[PDB]
């Protein structure tokens, strides 16, 4: 009787608008243009399936299109907001060690989770041998680096679609972005553009549990009156 | 022996933020001693084994 | 499904397939879409659609999986290697 | 739980089947999120191949008209002793400032080439600029 | 359309081919 | 009237400068290992230069230097490879200290 309508007033509702957390107004294309989002490595490092996305080849630098950049980045930072605002456990990963600092501290400051250390086998697909029979594995799971520091994919893209667990990653031009559920094109080298990535998913999750907890509470104080 | 206590509560969220590296333990020791590491940087025998 | 003891690799075997799971479409839950005609390596497989009350006339571990699926009418014919893994 | 089979279609439509055929006894928190605001490209898994024969990939160099202007101007100038600053994001270098002054006279009428050229160079020297010719 | 998109040309910097010390002469 | 992509592409100083090769540009030292400097100047990648030998003690964290680089990222590909072997870093080489 009651949950039908707190599911239709919660969960349902946020799923009727097309900009419910209002994460447009989160980025621009200059603004990702000032972090140096459109900077792609040389062609010769170029990966077939990203061709789509290059903007063209300056002086044998691949420029990446920050049109499909913003486009790309509003599906994936709109699908983090609704997964953080549904209370879903979201794991992000990245083997650079050059930022592995500042993911853990910005995972650990928006109520999420980090794993940039050396991954394991089997970490998902094995994790009731590991952790427990009764673990809770990732809702989602954001690769802000999707390659592994022999430049080749992180494991973890694998199993996470063996476990259909849908992903969230940053694919510079020599990545591999077939398996990645929401991909965004860009620069995953420069510490601007990184520091940029890391502002918008926190900033992101964070007012998605902000706006979980007022319409639950506006909703709790209607009920009762 | 002393035993570790639930890593999650009813709602399956751990507790920590690094226990999907199954060393939540030691890489929050690493990550604290790197971070004063880094702060001192920002800033600037016989009897023990 | 591997090991030394018979029992144990049939445990293992069945565990495992239940999280390897295909969907099969099925046209009026009888049949296939339309003819299927592929090579796996070098083992040939040619199927046919078929209507209501033809039966099952598959080479016989064709007609074992179709039954699991639920395809009730379809001719198949298996040539060239005959692996049964492929 | 869910099909292991990543190289078969995607884990949406290998999740809605499963959802279908009774086998997944609830929706993963994440379904109706992505049936809501799908992706651009349904994540399916494919091989990548390398070309050959006459294949060739889609991506072209970026040139602009301004670019001939400046292999020229180096060519003729060398690099400017000026260092660039690739941090403001307003930057002019000598190059850019010969570029416009070169722009603007050709926009006045002007059509030759070795002749807009040097004018050009007389103009930013009676601004004060330095020209050192590399030869 | 648009003036600033790029322009189909050839390399405008591209260095001449090197030569031998020999080139051109008998 | 919102700028396009393209219109910021053509008219980035990045764009402007053209080939890399010997070009001056001015970076910031941003991490330093013992005498490894490792210089940010605007790039994709940061350089790696070697602490110089006089007034070694005036290149510190934040210090901005003069560099005259010679490729944004270096790459090659190697005998049997199917891709470039990359480094993740430019190639500079360092002349002194920027002032005012
Ligand atoms: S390069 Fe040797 S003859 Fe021309
Ligand atoms: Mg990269």
């Amino acid at each position: 009787e009651d949950s039908t309508d707190f599911n239709d007033k919660i969960l349902n509702e946020p799923l009727k608008h097309s900009d419910f957390f209002n994460v447009k107004e989160l980025f621009s294309v200059r603004s990702l243009f000032d972090a140096r989002v459109h900077l792609g490595h040389k062609a010769g490092c170029r990966h077939r399936f990203m061709e789509p996305y290059i903007f063209g080849s300056r002086l044998d630098h691949d420029i990446i299109d920050l049109e499909q950049t913003a486009t790309h980045l509003q599906l994936a930072l709109n699908f983090t907001a609704h997964m953080a605002y549904r209370k879903g456990i979201i794991l992000f990963i990245s083997r650079n060690r050059q930022f592995s600092y500042l993911i853990e501290n910005m995972a650990r400051d928006c109520g999420e989770y980090a794993h940039t250390r050396y991954f394991r086998g089997g970490m998902l697909t094995n994790a009731r041998l590991l952790f427990g029979p009764t673990v809770r594995l990732p809702d989602l799971i954001i690769f802000l680096h999707t390659l592994n520091n022999i430049f080749e994919p992180h494991v973890a893209v694998r199993d996470a679609a063996k476990m259909n667990i849908p992903t969230v990653g940053i694919v510079d031009t020599n990545c591999n972005p077939c398996l990645i559920t929401y991909p965004v094109p860009g620069n995953d080298d420069s510490p601007l553009a990184v520091h940029l990535y890391c502002r918008l998913f926190q900033t992101a999750i964070t007012r998605a549990k902000e706006k979980r907890q007022q319409v639950e509470a506006l909703y709790r104080l209607q009920g009762q009156k | 022996p002393r035993q570790r206590a639930i890593q999650w509560g009813e709602d399956g969220r751990p507790f920590h933020y690094l226990f999907y590296t199954g060393k939540q333990s030691y890489y929050s020791l690493m990550h604290d001693v790197y971070g004063m590491l880094l702060n001192l940087e920002k800033h600037q025998v016989i009897g023990s084994r | 499904g591997k090991a030394t003891d018979r029992m144990d690799a049939f445990r293992k075997a069945k565990n495992r397939a239940v999280h390897h799971l295909h969907y099969i479409e099925r046209y009026e839950d009888h049949t296939i879409f339309h003819d299927i005609s592929l090579r796996f390596k070098r083992t040939h497989i040619k199927m046919k659609k078929q209507p209501k009350g033809y039966g099952l006339r598959c080479h016989r571990a064709i007609i074992t999986i179709c039954r699991l699926i639920g395809i009730k009418d379809m001719y198949a014919k298996v040539s060239g290697s005959i692996n049964m893994l492929s | 739980a869910g099909s292991r089979l990543e190289t078969v279609g995607s884990i949406f439509s290998r999740t809605r089947d499963l959802v279908r055929a009774g086998v997944l006894k609830e929706k993963p928190l994440w379904f109706d999120v992505y049936d809501a605001f799908p992706p651009l490209r349904e994540p399916v898994f494919q091989r990548p191949r390398v070309r050959y024969g006459k294949a060739k990939a889609p991506i072209q160099d970026i040139w602009y008209h301004e670019d001939r202007i400046r292999a020229k101007f180096y060519s003729v100038y060398g690099s400017g002793q000026r260092a660039f600053d690739l941090f403001n994001p307003n930057f002019k270098s000598t190059c850019q400032r010969f570029v416009e002054k070169y722009t603007e006279l050709q926009k006045l009428g002007e059509t030759d080439e070795e002749k807009l050229f040097v004018e050009t160079g007389k103009a930013l020297l009676a601004e004060g600029v330095i020209l050192r010719r590399v030869g | 359309s648009n003036e600033d998109l790029p322009i189909s040309m050839e390399n405008p910097y591209k260095e001449p081919l090197k030569k031998c010390i020999l080139c051109g002469k008998h | 009237n919102v700028e396009s992509f393209a219109s910021m592409l053509r008219h980035s100083p990045l764009t402007q400068m053209g080939p890399a090769k010997d070009k001056l540009v001015i970076g910031r030292i941003f991490h330093i290992v013992e005498n490894d400097l490792y210089i940010d100047f605007g790039g994709k990648f940061h350089c790696v230069c070697r602490r110089p030998e006089v007034d070694g003690e005036k290149y510190q964290k934040g210090t901005r230097v003069r560099l005259r680089l010679l490729d944004l990222e270096l790459t090659s590909r190697f005998l049997g490879a199917t891709t470039d072997t990359t480094v993740l870093e430019a190639n500079a080489v360092l002349l002194g200290i920027q002032e005012s």
